[PDB]
């Protein structure tokens, strides 16, 4: 990491490492919730992106690779391409970055693909725990608008947000495109906006998103669109507090897996039959987090399952030494994007030293205190499916 | 990242061939390369190549199953393997200091298996089920279709076997195919380190300790002319009503081999078409609207096969087919050949250097280099080759290729 302010107000952080390939872009505080429904971000950010690089034949020629994470409080953009192809992968951002709506032809392109994102493989089974997550455990119900329109309901362009891009842009890059991005940065406005964005207060709302599942996602006949998630979600700690590293143990003390070894895979994969997977998961928000435990089983079998989680949170406060070590080395593992995502946040990277040695130095202490403030709350209850979510509610009193 | 660096091979009075890439960082990946896979089988062993790779990972005498979880969880050693229809891996990518344990799980697992009837059955259903998940990937059934339909020789057997294959599996099989394609002779031991080329050496020594010398080289049952290829041009439709209102389709033509004066030129063909991606199409594709494209050119043997696959609604599909087909065309075309040669180049180029800073991607290609070439082949000295492919040689490839060629095509339809 390299962190500069420049001359007019906007921050560069860029990423140490050997060189090779290119990388730059941008991330923002404007997220899904900042446009008034579920997809209108996306397919906004989306179309804007398809015109900044003019053509999919421009972005071939030139062997660059885009990629834009819409998530619900904030947004960024990666470019990744070979030095030869700088002036064109700049030129494309800048072009981003400007400003300008794009075509409505343009749009109605884009909004085409989002209608389809679960028949072409966009809309996977890790974007839908989010989603349950979003739409169930937060007390301003604007977090429950995502990525991916359902088939009723509408897709509007969002101007706004597009302006406002360039007003609050921290720009990234690789070190090697130091001057290139000091150039970019330089054509920016004075001076960045200052907004006060916290992440919106728990709340264990019980929801169901009832929808129908596409047959085939991608190029598999998917062998769980005819199964139910369960997400519940607790509160844990935003991306910097002190509790993150214990967090990220406690939820690969749970852990989880399918078939086609921790907590959640013995415990309630072994458990319930006809239940392809289970995994637990501390998402970080702007100022917040959802420790969140997802269950894909038969609709009828949601009820048992929770049972068995509740049975799996109680057994954490007897775990034994080996595992509460042996979750300390399941934290060991795109290396750009991560780089990006936690520079946002403001924590440690996932592939940098100083993380892989926070981890050893959290103790059962640290673990006790996390689960005991986390668990202490009623769960968020959500359903991809039609499952009554208040029966499994119950089950945690 | 890497240097376009050359590798330092070193051979054991035990036969095992020790060949390290020097890297930066406290990253290194290690493990043994075999020539084993479906390529080398018959009608009656097929499948055996991988069932074989599996139960290697289910422990033997020093190191059975527990003893390997425990390493997994409290050790930092996560152990990968892979069988494709050409080679076998059995790695581990890790932190420099598991060097000495490493190498010798890696060793006594490999080179020292205890296949049991009973290891042997009880897996039985565990590679079944890897089966079943595989033909839900109709990419993966497709492009399997293909290959059983383009040659009726080994290269058209699936990987993990027929159903019926799966099932007929001995343990004498299972033997058998470690006595014959799991030695010194026909493997390598491959680290990708910033450790020196000696304390490798020293630890493998180490490892494998237990290994005798090979008393003689009876002809390797992995050598090529074994197993001549013969690619015949075949069309072949199948329903999947499952689907719905959709469709699945791949195009084949046969390929160069490896050491083909035209093999490169090939890569650049069929990177030129390429994929299409979120944001990215070929520029030779003039529907851009198309859903899916995919494609790939492998070299078997003697032989090979480039593939170009993609699904689209029943109402699309045909339309698909003139769309790759107008593309391959256009590339011949003296208006468009010269960039079509630049651009597939460029693609080559970025492909590649795109997998110099992981570790795990740099000794498998150093693992296949070493198993499958003549003799080595270095990044820079690939990149001249690229670099010196000329309008004529795509013109040649088009030719012995392409040009007045029947294509392999297997549709997979809804209707
Ligand atoms: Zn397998």
């Amino acid at each position: 990491c390299v962190s500069s302010v420049l001359p007019n107000g906007i921050h560069l952080k860029l990423m140490k490492g050997p060189r090779g390939v290119c990388s730059i872009g941008a991330v923002f505080p404007i997220g899904s919730i900042n446009s008034p429904k579920t997809a209108d971000t996306q397919v906004t950010l989306s179309s804007k992106l398809v015109e900044s690089l003019i053509s999919p034949k421009h972005v071939f020629m030139h062997q660059v690779y885009p990629f834009l994470q819409v998530n619900r409080e904030y947004s960024y953009l990666t470019l990744q391409f070979l030095p030869e192809s700088t002036t064109y992968a700049i030129e494309s951002l800048k072009r981003f970055l400007d400003g300008a709506a794009p075509a409505n032809t343009t749009f109605d392109q884009q909004k085409q693909l989002n209608y389809a994102a679960e028949q072409l493989g966009e809309y996977n089974l890790l974007e839908k725990y989010k989603d349950l997550v979003c739409m169930s455990s937060f007390s301003n119900k604007s977090y429950a608008h995502g990525n991916y329109a359902l088939q009723g309901e509408k897709i509007d362009l969002n101007p706004q947000i597009l302006k406002e891009i360039p007003k609050c842009t921290t720009l990234v890059g690789s070190i090697d495109m130091y001057e290139e991005l000091v150039k970019l940065g330089g054509s920016l406005s004075p001076f960045p906006k200052v907004k006060l964005h916290i992440t919106s207060n728990f709340e264990p709302n019980h929801v169901n998103k009832n929808v129908k599942q596409s047959s085939l996602q991608g190029s598999k006949i998917s062998m769980t669109s005819s199964l139910s998630i369960m997400s519940l979600s607790w509160p844990s700690c935003g991306a910097k507090s002190v509790e993150a590293p214990a967090y990220a143990v406690l939820s690969k003390i749970f852990g989880g897996g399918s078939e086609f070894s921790s907590l959640l895979y013995t415990k309630v994969v072994g458990g319930v039959a006809r239940c392809h997977q289970a995994y637990a998961y501390n998402n970080f928000f702007t100022t917040g987090g959802r420790f969140n435990i997802n269950v894909v089983a038969e609709d009828r079998n949601l009820v048992k399952a929770a049972q068995l989680v509740r049975e799996c949170i109680h057994s954490v406060e007897t775990i034994e030494d080996k595992n509460l070590d042996a979750a300390r080395g399941l934290v060991i593992t795109k290396r750009f994007n991560e780089f990006v995502r936690s520079s946002y946040l403001g924590c440690k990277p996932i592939y940098s030293s100083q993380y892989k040695k926070s981890i050893k130095e959290v103790t059962r202490k640290a673990v006790e205190k996390a689960l005991k403030q986390t668990f202490s709350y009623k769960p968020a209850v959500a359903v991809y499916g039609p499952a009554v979510p208040n029966e499994i509610a119950k089950v945690f009193e | 990242i890497s240097r376009y660096a050359v590798p330092q091979i070193s051979k054991l009075s035990n036969g095992v061939r020790v060949a390290t890439i020097p890297v930066i960082g406290e990253a290194t990946t290690l493990g043994y390369w075999i020539k084993s896979g479906s390529m080398y089988e018959n009608a009656s062993n097929s499948g055996v190549s991988h069932y074989l790779q599996h139960v290697i990972f289910r422990g033997n005498e020093k190191y059975p199953q527990r003893k390997l979880e425990q390493l997994a969880e409290y050790e930092g050693i996560n152990l990968m393997a892979s069988t494709s229809r050409v080679t076998t891996n059995f790695n581990a990518t890790i932190s420099n200091d598991k060097l000495d344990v490493a190498t010798d799980v890696l060793s006594q697992l490999v080179l020292n298996p205890r296949i049991k009837k009973s290891i042997v059955d009880n897996e039985r259903d565990t590679i079944l089920a890897e089966e079943y998940e595989v033909s839900q990937d109709i990419n993966e059934v497709i492009w399997d279709k293909l290959h059983e339909i383009s040659f009726k020789t080994s290269i058209g057997f699936p990987i993990l076997g027929s159903h019926q294959s799966i099932q007929k599996i001995t343990t004498e099989m299972v033997q058998s195919q470690h006595s014959n394609f799991f030695n010194q002779d026909n493997l390598y031991f491959v680290a990708v380190t910033s450790l020196p080329h000696d304390v490798i050496l020293k630890s493998v020594e180490k490892a494998t300790q237990f290994l005798k010398p090979l008393a003689s080289h009876p002809k390797l049952a992995s050598d090529n002319d074994l197993h001549v290829q013969k690619f015949e041009p075949n069309q072949k439709q199948y329903l999947l009503p499952q689907l719905g209102d959709n469709a699945f389709v791949a195009i084949g033509f046969e390929a160069p081999s490896l050491d083909s004066p035209l093999y490169i030129p090939s890569q650049i063909v069929k990177s030129v078409i390429g994929s299409k991606e979120k944001y990215s199409v070929s520029p030779l594709i003039e529907n851009t609207n198309i859903r899916t494209l995919n494609s790939y050119s492998f070299p078997y043997g003697n032989s090979g096969l480039t593939a170009f696959f993609g699904n689209e609604s029943i109402n699309n599909l045909n339309g698909w087919v003139n769309t790759i087909f107008q593309s391959i065309g256009t590339i011949f075309s003296n208006e468009n050949i010269e960039g079509s040669l630049n651009v597939g180049r460029l693609c080559v180029k970025s492909q590649l250097a795109r997998g110099l800073s992981s570790t795990r991607t740099i000794a498998d290609e150093l693992g296949n280099n070493l198993l499958l070439r003549n003799e080595y082949m270095s990044l820079g000295k690939w990149d001249e080759l690229l670099n010196a492919t000329n309008i004529n040689n795509i013109k040649e490839y088009f030719d012995k290729y392409i040009l007045e060629k029947n294509a392999s095509m297997v549709i997979i339809s809804g209707k």
